[PDB]
RNA sequence: AAGCGAAACGCAGCAGACCAGGC
């Protein structure tokens, strides 16, 4: 439910919920990107 | 039926490289010493990264792999630290690792060059070579206004066989018999070849006469260090490492001779 | 070939 | 301990025989395996037999001793099966100098002997 | 897309030489003299500085 | 079934009758071996593995 | 998918012996030393140091496969001597030579820094 | 066919050898009795092979002829070449 | 030899075209 997605140009964390149309409430762009996960992503420098 | 009595004569010593000559020793000992300089000399380097935020144009594995290749001053610390495999702690303790931190964000309009200077370590003894008080700072990644790079790295003790980042040498110019007296090589047109810097012959000559009773002696070296370990510390740590390997092998050997009965 | 063990002073393992 | 071949009837019996053999060996790897609260002096401060105390302690708990004893490769031999620290038999690995025989091992007999003046019994 | 840290062949640090290399070229230096001033004698490191393409500079032209 | 395919590579350290098979292909492919008192032990350990 | 761990070349796996000695049956007074987690760095120095012992008739080393990290050293000696003894002396000799080379290097470094 | 006069070759063919080792190996794998000694042989193939070299395999090869007849040649009567 | 408080619980496929490529 709480999705702080990102916009292509306007990059705003609008909380888009399910059962809704993807649309930036601040600028109207239709393409949205998800934010980086909160999980601990490690990387062996090899 | 015994060992030799080798000698040494250093012809150049600086903070970047050391040029020395070993005489009265076998070619095997000289080559193994050369191999140890590259693959069996411990050094500290980044081996664990946790990217908390990375909005740059370079993905995480690209940054982690970059960070691993940054040389860290390890002159007196590498002998005190231990390997994570033998250490009886967990996580990354101060006795088996050195914690690093990076927190950079491009707020201005100008491109921000994330350099090795931004790598803040908990131990002042283990720091990036370029940060040691000319040479510029190593470049990790460039950032645009609004981008961020925040991580928490850990350095570990390792050697070249595990990864090239743990190689303290930037080139080992190993040479022996500059004048081709032993004829180990056969130049089809010796006049077309140049003279080595260690050659002692007139320009009218191409190569020394053949020596049937000759044996490889007077091995020349040029150990150029990356910066982490001083050029002399690499040689000392190398000889000590190879002597430890032989000591441990002798121990396991005696354990096998005794275990027989 | 069941056999004894003479003197004994031990308990069972876990 | 150079070698040990056990022919126990049960897995529990195998463990008991191995522990007794390890304690009887007196190997340093076993002495260093002593852990927790083990006392070699009773409440009266009298000195107990160290071998019996070690035997009792390792029979109470042998997990540490098995873990620290050591492992060696197994030479494939018919009728001999290796045993691992977790007590499960294996054909490629086994405890240092330990084998288990499924065909049995041979038996008590009294032998006449001669004793000299200095109590040195000879066959 | 960005200058490597070490030379793939030898292992010499080159990551701190790119900015300095560009800083010399704008100063009317020849690529050879610039590589000599940076201390790159072996043709392997010179290969690293003379054949690199700073593509990251074009990737930063795109908004994040 | 019980087949595989991948790129080949030279290996002078193998006899003409030998083939170097990777551990992944060897782990996915199997051979139905019958149980006998001669292999009941090995096969047992391999089953528990 | 199948990249073997880098530490697998030097760290000994649980229960795997560092060195195994096998008596050669083809000729007398010969042995094969199979050393695990080693390479040409030790095989060449031990080979060369063994060749200098006149009581050693054969001294060679080989790597059964470059991907593997083991090594086999064959040593043949005269009847009055022993191959295990030769391998032991050869290690002791290399240790003394490296100890001596280390002290003479420290001295050379000190002399070069002080000038 | 009259066993007194068998016209086929007295040697065992490479195919007959292959099928003999295969079937005998399968039998040994099914816990069948072994005829020879097994000092250090467990793999049914090596056991069947030593049994062939020893010539102690209890199998009869029924060589069919084109006319429809057949000749029963035992593994002990055939001469092993390889 | 030692010795303390003497119940109930490892899925699933379109298929058929056409293109590019591999030794
Ligand atoms: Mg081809
Ligand atoms: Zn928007
Ligand atoms: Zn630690
Ligand atoms: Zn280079």
């Amino acid at each position: 439910q709480p999705m702080i997605y990102i916009c292509g140009e306007c990059h705003t964390e609008n909380e888009i919920k399910s059962r809704d149309p993807i649309r930036c409430r601040e600028c109207g762009y239709r393409i949205m990107y998800k934010k980086r996960t909160k999980r601990l992503v490690v990387f062996d420098a090899r | 039926p015994y060992a030799n009595q080798p000698t040494v004569r250093i012809t150049e010593l600086t903070d970047e490289n050391v040029k020395f000559i070993i005489e009265n020793t076998d070619l095997a000992v000289a080559n193994s010493i050369r191999r140890v300089f590259i693959a069996e000399v411990p050094i500290i380097a980044i081996d664990w990264v946790q990217i908390d935020a990375n909005s740059s144009v370079l993905h995480d594995e690209f940054i982690a792999h970059r960070l691993g290749l940054i040389p860290l001053t390890s002159d007196d610390i590498v002998d005190k630290l231990q390997y994570s495999r033998d250490c009886t702690c967990e996580e990354f303790c101060p006795e088996c690792s050195v914690e690093f931190t990076l927190d950079v964000r491009c707020n201005e309009d100008q491109t921000r060059h994330v350099t090795s200077r931004d790598l803040i370590s908990n131990s002042p003894r283990v720091i990036p070579v370029t940060s040691r008080n000319e040479q510029d700072d190593i470049l990790i990644v460039k950032l645009r206004k609004g981008q961020e790079l925040r991580l928490r790295a850990y350095a570990k003790k390792g050697f070249g066989k595990e990864h090239a980042k743990w190689n303290p040498t930037a080139g080992v110019a190993f040479e022996y018999d500059p004048d081709n007296a032993l004829r180990h090589t056969v130049y089809p047109k010796p006049e077309e070849w140049p003279k080595s810097e260690y050659s002692e012959l007139d320009e009218d000559e191409s190569q020394a006469p053949y020596d049937p009773n000759g044996k490889p002696e007077r091995f020349y070296y040029n150990v150029e260090s990356c910066g982490s370990l001083r050029p002399e510390t690499i040689v000392l740590s190398a000889l000590s490492g190879l002597k430890k390997k032989l000591s441990d092998l002798q121990t396991q050997l005696s354990h096998e001779i005794q275990s027989d009965v | 070939a069941a056999a004894a063990a003479a003197f004994a002073a031990a308990a069972a393992a876990a | 301990l150079i070698q040990l071949i056990v022919s126990g009837k049960d897995e529990q019996s195998i463990a008991e025989a191995i522990i007794v053999a390890m304690v009887f060996s007196q190997e340093d790897c076993m002495i260093k395996a002593v852990r927790g609260d083990l006392n070699f002096v009773n409440r009266a401060n009298q000195r107990l037999n160290p071998m019996h105390q070690l035997l009792r302690h390792f029979q109470k708990d042998a997990k540490v001793l098995f873990q620290n004893w050591g492992i060696e490769p197994i030479d494939n031999v018919m009728g001999m099966i290796g045993i691992l620290p977790d007590m499960t038999p294996s054909t490629e690995m086994s405890l240092r100098g330990v084998r288990v025989s499924k065909m049995g091992v041979d038996s008590t007999e009294r032998v006449v002997v001669s004793i000299d003046r200095f109590l040195r019994v000879r066959d | 897309m960005i200058i490597p840290v070490r030379c793939f062949t030898c292992g010499k640090i080159v990551g701190n030489k790119w900015e300095a290399y560009l800083g010399l070229l704008q100063a009317e230096y020849t690529e050879g003299d610039a590589l000599d001033a940076l201390g790159l004698k072996r043709y392997c490191c010179r290969r690293m500085l003379l054949a690199h393409v700073d593509l990251i500079e074009k990737l930063l032209n795109y908004a994040p | 079934d019980f087949s595989a395919r991948t790129v080949i590579t030279p290996d002078p350290n193998l006899s003409i009758d030998q083939v170097g098979v990777p551990r992944s292909i060897a782990a996915n492919m199997t051979f139905a071996e019958i149980v006998t008192p001669f292999n009941i032990d090995r096969l047992q350990e391999l089953v528990r593995r | 998918m199948n990249a073997p761990p880098a530490f697998e070349s030097f760290l000994l796996f649980e229960g795997e012996k560092k060195i195994t000695i096998n008596k050669d049956t083809k000729v007398p007074n010969a042995c094969l030393f199979t050393i695990n987690k080693e390479d040409h760095t030790l095989g060449n120095i031990i080979k060369s140091q063994l060749l200098k012992d006149p009581q050693v008739l054969f001294a060679g080393y080989k790597v059964p496969h470059p991907l593997e990290h083991k090594i086999i050293i064959r040593v043949q000696t005269t009847p009055d001597y022993s191959p295990q003894e030769a391998f032991t002396n050869a290690i002791t000799d290399l240790i003394s030579e490296l100890s001596l080379l280390e002290e003479r290097f420290r001295v050379a470094i000190k002399d070069k820094q002080e000038g | 066919q009259a066993n007194q006069k068998r016209i086929t070759t007295p040697y065992m063919t490479k195919y007959e050898r292959a099928r003999v080792l295969g079937t005998r190996a399968l039998q040994i794998a099914m816990c069948a009795p072994v005829m020879v000694e097994l000092e250090g042989e467990t793999d049914p193939l090596l056991i069947a092979m030593k049994e062939l070299k020893a010539r102690k395999i209890p199998i009869i090869i029924r060589r069919y002829l084109p006319d429809g007849s057949y000749e029963d040649w035992g593994v002990d009567e055939l001469i092993i070449s390889d």
